[PDB]
């Protein structure tokens, strides 16, 4: 699936772009980054052209029009949370209207990590997915969704560490290996030593840059920094995955060398019964 | 699609083996060709010519007075052609619609064959207005249609286009897939083996969308939806048009 | 160009045959036509084998010597090539290969001219139209790989593109303008 | 800010975005055949529909832009000519007449029964604050015609 | 396209499972001798010009014609793994 | 055959010297056709005047100049790799300060190439071209701030490339800025540098812009005269003293850096037409008398408070302007190049004069080739700018020849900022082709000149002109500048005329740059032609009023890649410059003056001048083009005939009768077929291939030299170490293959030692036609060192179009051969006469391009009508006039029919009942007319030929003019299987006997990843490549039919872990349960 994923995609990266003239009143050159160029922010957590900030807080709205600067408040509870957005600024959202955490203040683009804090992962998720089609779809593209959706499954594949328990509080390892936890910290052995994670979004690139495996960071990492580090301990590296399995030259892990079908029996009635006959 | 998922693959094949062969046998039979006269010119040409001729002008003794402002006068003129023109279009359309429904040049476009209703217009009828060097598109519309000879000027500016094109088409081709070089580097470690995941954990896949015009939740476009669902995997059964 | 960055960046490989491309109507799509010269030194060794199940040659070497350069290839020769393929199929390839189907497997079958034959419906899968292009040829050696080539590289087993559920096998204009022009 | 607009002319833009829907969704259907067209790198087909992209892609923008932003004004009453009246210019001399509707900049329609003149237009700008009984003049290619505000209706 | 290759993933638990099947009756074939079919009275694979195809065609060929046909069966742990090729090569010359 | 032309304006100045561009540029560059008395100027002559006068006392000027005794013939460089120089000599003497002494001692410096009559360059046994160039001429431009909509910015740029880039920018904050070197500094300080006085400034200047007191600022500076030099320098960041070395400054002085160019135009142009007036010296120079005088930097800024204020003119030059873009003609940069050499030589002679040895040295002692002969070498050689002579053609050459490209010495422009210059400008109009850009990337960067359009004193590419009073046409025209041209209303050709005066009241007229309806009172000018929009690239286009300008530009370039068939055919219509382009392409030879034929022989040619004189000419008969095909000359005079001067004496590579024949004009019946011709495939009858129609001649230039390596120098001769006499036949002399042999794959042409011998490249050869060899005793050749000789072996054979073949069209459709259905089966007229090509008009809708729609019918009625035609680029044959000739074809087509014997054919009948309910023809009508009215439309019946059943409904039929491209099949035919390997990794790679199979790269892994085919993927990274072992191992399975070996452990595999071993690194390869694993 995974090269699906890539190629399905991959092959429409060769047929993107757009940014021309009819605006020009400021910064402005589409309203944002829309052809190939968002593609890569997108699959690369960075702070847009026209990032618009979202109100962690869920509350109310209220403006205060000209003079300086316009200010927007997200009041609620008690609090009022305030926006300085220079006049030259447009949004959406208008006096009074209830508004929710990550929602978009001003007309444009959003912020990855932003979205996650305010409303959360799952937020993201379905923002990512989403935001991609929208170019490839203003474009004649029709692609299905599975495929973005493996691909950012990979940018959230990683947490960070809060609480000890067996490794430092400074640390990103992999959601997975997590639960390798959350499952022997209460049921194999008792003693509760909680682990409070905190998935991280990270770009493509950067994704695959923490890989587990140490084979696959000896090819696009600099080699020598990896086995460094990946000798000091005896890492075990598990042949599973393309790309490494890929190296050694051995039969990769999917297609016919699959784990699964690797060992197919092929018997004849003929001989079926010669294997009883050697009892 | 149907075929195949009904009978099968290599029956599917045979179909298409045999579509392809009769395709050809009566595209040669039919006797059908392109000729200079195939594109036929709309009479209507004439007419709307003279009624988008004395219009723009009656904008024009407007400007003359200082009615509208210079900018005005710029959108204003755009607009008569941006839809004067998409008069002329849907107009040869119907001449060949009704008159000659097994027109060469016209059966091509309608028939999921080759030519685009856009592009048709760039011969029978006319093209329409070009663009100048910086982006913003020209005043002086194409009042020459491909049938016709265009005027040495008209054509010096059709290239304002072909030039432009095959700049952009130099910088999206170089890097050659980039992206899925970059996309492979994550994706190159995934694939299937198990059986039947434990995580009861669903998705929500919105069958509507947000805003467009005003907070008013609208059905997403017919694609989309499929795109998203089509071929998957339900978690809660659900019983709603009255089917199981 | 180090050693852990080698395995990937992959290299060239034996059996390795390309030439101009031109679209096959008598061709099935359960096939793919083939330059007998091609075909017949691409597969010198799988020959020679046969050459000796036949009277042909004495033995390996002796075919070899055979064909070592002979203007008038045994007529003997040549059904015995056709002999050797029989089932196995080759691969093709265009040269700008972004997706899997960029890759279709294909059953040969001796043809003339010095350009390689292939069927129009798979001109929308390899991006490529017949102008001057040209694809690559591969040859599945392995009685195993021989396999999955025809198993589940097969063309006429690949209509619908994993990137959609939209067919491949979508017939294009000629067919089109004659499929409507009779409607 | 906020856009001024009337009843007839939400309508008539409003509609406008209507329509362009029906042409945009066009222009992309174009494309999921050029794309699939063979011929690569020079459709001359793609490249201009694509710019054509852009164009309908924009326009959809400044559309929606005003639409979620404008006003609705009244002005059936008054004397000082404000967003909604049909002044009538004739020239003094000339003793010909004539007929106008001036209206916010997002109206501009020379088609329009009463010639719709954009509000910040110079037209439209010395005829904003005055009333029945006015004379003045602006600039002219031509020269310098001042004009008196026969009557203003509605 | 290949014959009944429908009924034949139908047979298959997985798309993949076929191939590795449809190849490992294919090397038994030639390795172990050409005689292991049990299709070779009636119907089986012929040639052109000279219907010789009775004999040695080509491997997979008559692997998937075999399972044309439900006298063979497939799994993962059917019959130990070394008494594999004990039992066919004392069976077959 | 009959020739009819549709020409409705009169052509008025023909076409100039299409070579003019290399020409003059190469000639008034070196003044050498006229003796140093006609003391010209411009180029060598004013480069010595340049950096000659030289004084350190060393007092050494220039005298006389004089060389041109070229060492050996054109061809004998060519053949004999030698370079077509000039032996370059040297007049000076030397006087000192004693008066005293004259020496005058011929002294030369290295030779310099010359220009070949079609205006090319033989450098190296190779003849290559010098590539024009463009850019902005060097001057004074002010152009609005970078992202600040704020005020403007000027800029100054003297090249060459040894030219400070000098801006002024007017900050805001207060004070103006002057860059340089990247630093800022008050410009006031060197105003002061240059006398200007606080009130004398002031006054004078900001008597306007109150903003002058952003300058008029420095009082405590500013109040030090000669002293802000000493300042000025401080600002330098160097920490020199604080001395007279005032170096820095005086470098802009009169020396280098200020342009140094042409005192009146070149710099004086931006200088007195934008801003001041008069031009002091040659730039912002005068350093005499310790003060220094500019009166640039007072107008500069004159000009800067100008715009920045009231409008004293609306100054704010344009960028892509042509009318401030020079060019770069060969004799400009060949100038350029010298005048480094010249700097460089001078740098010696001032050093030769400080350790100089007294009186007693001046020739020799103060000269060296060295420097000089170096320079120019390097450029003719080693600048990007000189290319290879595109030759795949007469026309490719000529194109090439004739280019112009932005990139160059960087100075100019460079890569990476120019989606700006790559689109068309307004200025473009008539001065560049905008549809001569190449294809791919580079895409505007690079493209020819114009067509009537001619280089003026400085670049500026100006072009021709009608002048005209009030609504009178003359016949006068000048060649007006990029610039001048906006200054007035010029008027399209078209525009109907009556005898010499307008027509119509509304006249379309293009003011300034922009599309504008001007009344028959305002016309200043009128265009000369429509040619003059286009370069000649595309003026031979049919109907180019007919084709988008992105299919035309196609066509266009498509031209320049056609090969010279053997069987010329001038195209069935032609735009009339097909004889001038045979002509200044010198693809064909004229004769000199009149007179009569003398002997024609099919080697040489001699005439005997009415003048009283008798020359011969050289054949050519079948030379080795650059890009490989034929270059013959066919005599197309007989014995004795008298002759006219520039009369056709034997026909260029791809000429025929003074026209141009690039291609065929074959039948054609534009029609789908049994998908043969699918998406851009192109059927073909037999009956072509019989006839030789479509075919060439190609030829191979196989070189092999003698290397002396120190194991033992290697010998050529009939000595081959495996005593191998079946090949040693056809080797008849001692080493050299014989002449008119026909070596195949594999055969040896030559035999080297040490057994080395150059065999036949995969593939094929042909036959060899001629060979030539070069012992130790050069009688004149630069033997290379470590070379002991050298020999070449010219082989060739024919091109046979067959199926892997490709052809287009002058409209810009091009498309592959398919299937070659023999003429048997082929679709028919209804009177016998088969078709001949199949198109599909499938590539006619989305393609825009109806031109050939129309050379098509205009050619079917010139085969009946047995003519050819010539159509104007816009002021083509119009629609009406052909439908009349057409007509007139029918009454000779069917006109026959009548008297013959015959009417129409039951099968005429069903077709024509199908028309009608087609609406193709008027109901109620005979037969004879429908039949007719239908021919007219350009469409006839047609049987099939295979069933004898006629296609119902016409087919639109003539004949097109297609052509072969270079590319062929040859260079594309890998077959290979077993083969050599990769010495030093591990690689199927050939050459030799055997051939190297295509990549396989990661990107098609992949796919191949993605399919899932682990086993067949496994087998390309491995058995078919690194592991030699399971290699070998599967090629005995294969030849023993057993199954393929199963790989245990690629070599990479293995390799690796010890590879890593080699270094700490304990790969410990473990199995399923944390286990050992035996790797070897
Ligand atoms: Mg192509």
């Amino acid at each position: 699936v995974g090269i699906v994923a890539a190629q399905s995609i991959g092959e429409p990266g060769t047929q993107l772009t757009m940014r021309t003239f009819h605006t020009g009143g400021v910064a402005g050159a589409a309203d944002i980054t829309q052809g190939l160029p968002r593609v890569i922010e997108l699959f690369e957590a960075r702070r847009p052209k026209a990032k618009a900030v979202i109100s962690e807080i869920d509350g109310v709205v209220r403006i205060e029009e000209t003079e300086e600067k316009l200010s927007v408040f997200v009041e609620s509870e008690g609090f009022s949370k305030e926006y300085k957005l220079p006049k030259e600024a447009r949004l959406l959202v208008k006096d009074g209207d209830y508004v929710e955490a990550g929602q978009p203040l001003t007309r444009g683009a959003i912020d990855p990590h932003q979205l996650l804090e305010a409303k959360g992962p799952e937020a993201v998720e379905r923002y990512l997915v989403e935001e991609i089609q929208k170019v490839y779809r203003a474009q004649g593209v029709k692609l299905h969704d599975k495929h973005i959706e493996i691909v950012v499954r990979q940018m959230m594949k990683y947490v960070e560490v809060t609480d000890p328990g067996d490794s430092r509080l400074l640390e990103g390892q992999v959601l997975e290996k997590w639960d390798v936890e959350a499952l022997n910290e209460r049921l194999i052995a008792e003693g509760k030593t909680p682990v409070a994670w905190k998935p991280l979004l990270m770009g493509v690139t950067k994704s695959a840059l923490s890989t587990k495996s140490w084979l696959s960071a000896a090819s696009f990492q600099n080699t020598t920094h990896v086995l460094t580090e990946a000798a000091i301990a005896g890492k075990k590296d598990e042949l599973i995955g393309l790309k490494e399995n890929v190296i050694l030259g051995r039969l990769i892990p999917a297609g016919t060398g699959s784990d699964f079908v690797r060992f197919t029996q092929v018997v004849d009635q003929k001989t079926l019964k010669a294997i009883e006959e050697a009892r | 699609y149907q075929a195949f998922l009904r009978l099968g693959m290599e029956k599917t094949a045979r179909l298409l083996d045999a579509l392809k062969y009769y395709g050809f046998t009566f595209s040669t039979t039919s006797g059908i060709t392109i000729g200079i006269d195939d594109a036929v010119i709309p009479e209507e040409k004439k007419q709307y010519l003279e009624e988008a001729d004395r219009k723009l002008l009656q904008i024009e003794q407007a400007y003359e007075m200082g009615f509208l402002t210079d900018r005005e006068r710029y959108d204003q003129i755009l607009q008569l052609w941006t839809e004067t023109t998409e008069k002329v279009t849907q107009a040869v359309f119907k001449n060949f619609e009704e008159n000659y429904p097994f027109n060469p040049l016209y059966v091509m476009a309608q028939s999921g064959a080759r030519g685009n209703p856009q592009q048709i217009r760039q011969l029978c009828g006319l093209r329409g207005l070009m663009q100048k060097p910086s982006g913003e598109t020209f005043e002086v519309p194409v009042r020459s249609s491909f049938r016709e000879g265009l005027t040495v000027l008209e054509y010096f500016i059709s290239s304002h286009g072909a030039r432009k094109g095959g700049a952009d088409t130099a910088l999206r081709t170089a890097d050659s897939g980039y992206l899925t070089r970059k996309l492979v580097d994550v994706t190159h470690e995934i694939v299937v083996r198990e059986a039947d995941c434990g995580t009861t954990n669903y998705i929500s896949v919105p069958l509507f969308q947000p805003d467009e015009v005003t907070r008013s939740l609208r059905l997403r476009k017919r694609a989309d939806i499929e795109a998203g669902l089509y071929g998957r995997v339900l978690a809660r059964e659900v019983e709603v048009l009255g089917v199981r | 160009q180090g050693r852990f960055r080698q395995n990937l960046l992959g290299k060239r490989v034996d059996y390795s045959g390309r030439s101009v491309i031109v679209v096959g109507p008598q061709l099935k799509l359960h096939q793919c036509g083939l330059p007998k010269r091609m075909a017949l030194e691409l597969f010198k060794p799988f020959l020679l084998k046969k050459m000796e199940e036949k009277g042909i040659a004495p033995n390996v070497k002796a075919a070899r010597r055979m064909l070592e350069r002979q203007r008038d290839i045994k007529d003997e020769v040549w059904d015995a090539l056709e002999e050797v393929i029989h089932g196995k199929v080759v691969l093709l390839n265009r040269a700008p290969t972004l997706h899997r189907l960029g890759i279709q497997a294909f059953q040969p079958v001796l043809v003339e001219g010095q350009s390689i034959q292939l069927h129009p419906l798979v001109c929308e899968a390899f991006n490529a139209d017949f102008d001057g292009d040209q694809m690559a040829v591969h040859v599945p050696l392995s009685s195993f790989a021989q396999a999955e080539a025809r198993i589940q590289m097969l063309s006429a087993h690949n209509l619908l593109s994993p990137a959609s559920g939209e067919p491949l096998a979508k017939p294009s204009r000629d067919i089109i303008l004659g499929l409507y022009y009779i409607t | 800010r906020e856009v001024k607009l009337t009843k007839a002319g939400y309508e008539r833009l409003m509609q406008q975005l209507e329509r362009e829907r029906e042409r945009l969704q066009e222009i992309s259907a174009d494309f999921e055949q050029a794309l699939e067209e063979g011929d690569l790198r020079e459709n001359a087909g793609y490249d201009e529909a694509r710019r054509a992209m852009w164009q309908n892609e924009a326009r959809i923008d400044s559309l929606e832009d005003i639409l979620s932003r404008a006003v609705i004004l009244e002005e059936g009453s008054g004397e000082v000519i404000g967003l909604g009246s049909v002044v009538e210019l004739e020239d003094p001399l000339s003793g010909e007449r004539l007929s106008v509707q001036v209206v916010s900049p997002a109206e501009a329609n020379v088609l329009d029964t009463p010639m719709k003149i954009s509000d910040a237009s110079p037209m439209g700008k010395a005829l904003l604050g005055h009333r029945v009984g006015d004379v003045l003049s602006l600039d002219t290619p031509k020269g310098r015609r001042e004009f008196r505000v026969v009557a203003i209706h509605g | 396209a290949e014959p009944g290759i429908d009924k034949l993933f139908g047979m298959v638990d997985s798309k993949y499972r076929l191939t590795v099947v449809v190849a490992k009756r294919a090397q038994q074939l030639l390795r172990h001798g050409f005689k292991n079919t049990v299709l070779e009275p009636e119907e089986r694979p012929k040639m052109q010009t000279l219907e010789g195809l009775f004999d040695d065609p080509n491997a997979v060929t008559w692997a998937m014609k075999e399972l044309l046909t439900g006298r063979l069966v497939f799994g993962e742990n059917l019959v130990p793994e070394d008494r594999l090729q004990k039992e066919m090569e004392r069976l077959y010359p | 055959m009959e020739i009819k032309r549709f020409g409705r304006i009169r052509e008025v100045i023909p076409l100039p010297p299409l070579t003019e561009i290399q020409v003059e540029s190469y000639r008034r560059a070196l003044q050498a056709d006229v003796p140093p008395e006609k003391r010209e100027n411009v180029g060598i002559q004013a480069a010595f005047r340049e950096t000659f006068p030289i004084e350190e006392g060393l007092v050494l000027d220039f005298l006389e100049y004089r060389l041109g005794e070229p060492p050996f013939p054109q061809d004998e460089c060519r053949e004999k790799d030698l370079t077509y120089q000039a032996p370059l000599y040297a007049r000076l003497q030397l006087i000192h300060k004693d008066t005293g002494l004259i020496k005058e001692d011929e002294v030369f410096l290295g030779h310099i190439p010359l220009m070949t009559e079609d205006g090319s360059f033989i450098i190296n046994g190779a003849d290559r071209v010098i590539v024009s160039q463009i850019h902005r001429s060097p001057g004074v431009y002010f152009t609005p701030d970078p992202a600040r909509p704020g005020r403007y910015i000027a800029s100054i740029i003297p090249l060459p490339k040894r030219g400070p880039w000098i801006d002024l920018e007017v900050e805001p904050n207060g004070v103006v800025s002057m860059k340089v070197n990247k630093r800022k500094f008050p410009l006031v300080l060197l105003l002061r540098v240059l006398g200007y006085d606080q009130e004398t400034l002031a006054r004078e200047l900001g008597a306007y812009g109150e903003l002058v007191q952003g300058l008029m600022d420095e009082s405590v500076f500013a109040m030090r005269p000669e002293e802000a030099l000493i300042r000025l320098f401080t600002l330098l960041r160097p920490g020199d003293p604080p001395k007279r070395d005032k170096a820095v400054a005086y470098v802009y002085g009169l020396i280098a850096d200020p342009r140094r160019y042409d005192l009146g135009e070149a710099g004086r142009y931006k200088a007195e037409e934008k801003l001041g007036i008069r031009l002091s010296g040659r730039t912002l120079a005068r350093f005499e008398d310790g003060e220094f005088k500019d009166e640039v930097f007072l107008p500069t800024l004159r000009y800067l408070f100008a715009l920045t204020a009231g409008v004293p003119g609306h100054e704010v030059d344009d960028i892509d302007h042509l009318g401030n873009r020079r060019i770069r003609t060969v004799g400009e940069l060949m100038t350029d190049q010298f005048r480094v050499g010249l700097a460089r030589l001078a740098r010696g002679v001032r050093e030769r004069m400080l350790m100089g040895s007294e009186d007693s040295l001046t020739p020799a002692k103060l000269v060296n080739s060295r420097p000089l002969e170096a320079a120019i070498r390097e450029f003719f050689s080693r600048s990007q700018l000189s290319q290879f002579k595109d030759e795949t053609n007469p026309l490719s050459s000529l194109r090439h020849k004739r280019r112009i490209s932005a990139l160059g010495p960087g100075g100019l422009t460079r890569e990476r900022a120019g989606f700006d210059v790559r689109d068309v400008h307004r200025t473009h109009y008539g001065r560049i082709c905008p549809v001569e850009t190449p294809e791919g990337a580079n895409i505007g960067l690079i493209t020819s000149l114009a067509a009537y359009a001619r280089v003026d004193e400085l670049g500026f590419i100006r072009t021709p002109y009608r002048r005209v009073v009030g609504g009178v046409v003359t016949d006068e025209v000048v060649y007006m500048t990029a610039t001048e041209e906006d200054r007035y209303t010029i008027a399209q050709a078209n525009t109907p005329l009556e005898g010499n005066r307008i027509a119509a009241e509304r006249v379309v007229a293009r003011r300034k740059g922009e599309p504008v309806i001007v009344s028959p009172e305002e016309v200043e000018f009128m265009d000369v032609s429509p040619k003059q929009v286009f370069s000649v690239n595309t003026n031979l286009i049919p109907f180019l009023e007919h084709d988008d300008a992105n299919r035309a530009l196609m066509g266009s370039n498509m031209q320049t890649q056609a090969v010279p068939l053997i069987r010329a055919q001038a195209p069935v219509v032609m735009t009339g410059l097909e004889e001038r382009v045979v002509r200044d392409s010198l693809a064909a030879l004229y004769a000199e003056e009149d007179g009569e034929v003398a002997k024609v022989d099919g080697n040489r040619i001699v005439v005997r001048y009415e003048d009283g004189r008798l020359v011969e000419y050289p054949l050519r008969r079948f030379y080795r083009s650059n890009q490989g095909t034929a270059l013959d000359q066919r005599p197309r005079v007989v014995v004795g005939q008298r002759v006219r001067k520039g009369d056709l004496l034997a026909d260029g590579p791809a000429s025929e009768n003074g026209f141009l024949a690039l291609g065929q004009n074959v039948l054609v019946a534009i029609m789908p077929f049994d998908g043969y011709n699918f998406e851009d495939a192109i059927v073909i009858s037999e009956e072509l291939l019989k006839r030789d129609f479509y075919t060439s001649i190609h030829i191979e230039r196989y070189e092999i030299e003698a290397r002396d390596t120190k194991l033992g120098p290697e010998r050529i001769t009939r000595d081959i170490p495996h005593l191998s006499e079946a090949a040693l036949r056809d080797l008849d002399e001692e080493g050299v293959v014989r002449i008119g042999a026909e070596v195949k794959p594999g055969d040896i042409l030559v035999g080297r030692t040490s057994d080395t011998s150059l065999r036949v490249p995969p593939g094929e050869g042909g036959i060899v036609v001629r060979t030539v060899r070069l012992r130790r005793g050069d009688p004149g050749v630069e033997l290379k060192p470590g070379v002991r000789e050298v020999v070449r072996v010219y082989v060739a054979q024919k091109r046979k179009l067959q199926v892997g073949d490709k052809l287009a069209n002058r409209h810009g459709n091009k498309g592959v051969v398919a299937k070659i259905l023999p003429v048997e089966d082929m679709p028919h007229l209804p009177d016998g006469t088969p078709v001949d090509v199949i198109l599909n008009p499938l590539g006619v809708p989305s393609r825009m391009n109806l031109g050939q729609i129309l050379e098509t019918h205009l050619g079917l009625a010139g085969y009946f009508l047995g003519q050819r035609y010539i159509s104007p680029i816009f002021d083509g044959a119009k629609e009406p006039e052909i439908k009349e000739l057409l007509a007139q074809a029918f009454e000779v087509y069917f006109g026959k029919r009548k008297g013959e014997g015959f009417g129409v054919d039951k099968r005429e009948v069903e077709v024509l009942r199908r028309a009608e309910k087609l609406g193709l023809v008027t109901p109620g009508k005979t037969p004879e007319e429908q039949l007719k009215e239908l021919f007219l439309q350009g469409k006839v019946v047609l049987y099939d030929g295979r069933t004898g059943e006629p296609i119902e409904g016409p087919i639109v039929v003539g004949q097109m003019f297609i052509m072969k491209l270079y590319h062929m099949v040859e260079d594309k035919m890998h077959a290979r299987s077993t083969g050599p390997y990769s010495l030093i990794t591990q690689q199927p790679l050939g050459g030799k006997a055997q051939f190297g199979g295509q990549r396989f790269g990661e990107m098609e892994v992949w796919a191949l990843e993605a399919y899932g085919a682990a086993h067949t993927l496994q087998e390309m990274l491995t058995l078919k490549s690194d592991d030699i072992e399971g290699r070998n191992a599967a090629y005995e399975a294969i030849i023993k039919g057993e199954d393929v070996p199963e790989p245990s452990v690629p070599e990479s595999f293995r390799v690796l872990v010890k590879e890593l071993q080699a270094l700490a690194l304990d790969v410990q390869t473990l199995d399923e349960k944390d286990n050992p694993v035996d790797i070897f």
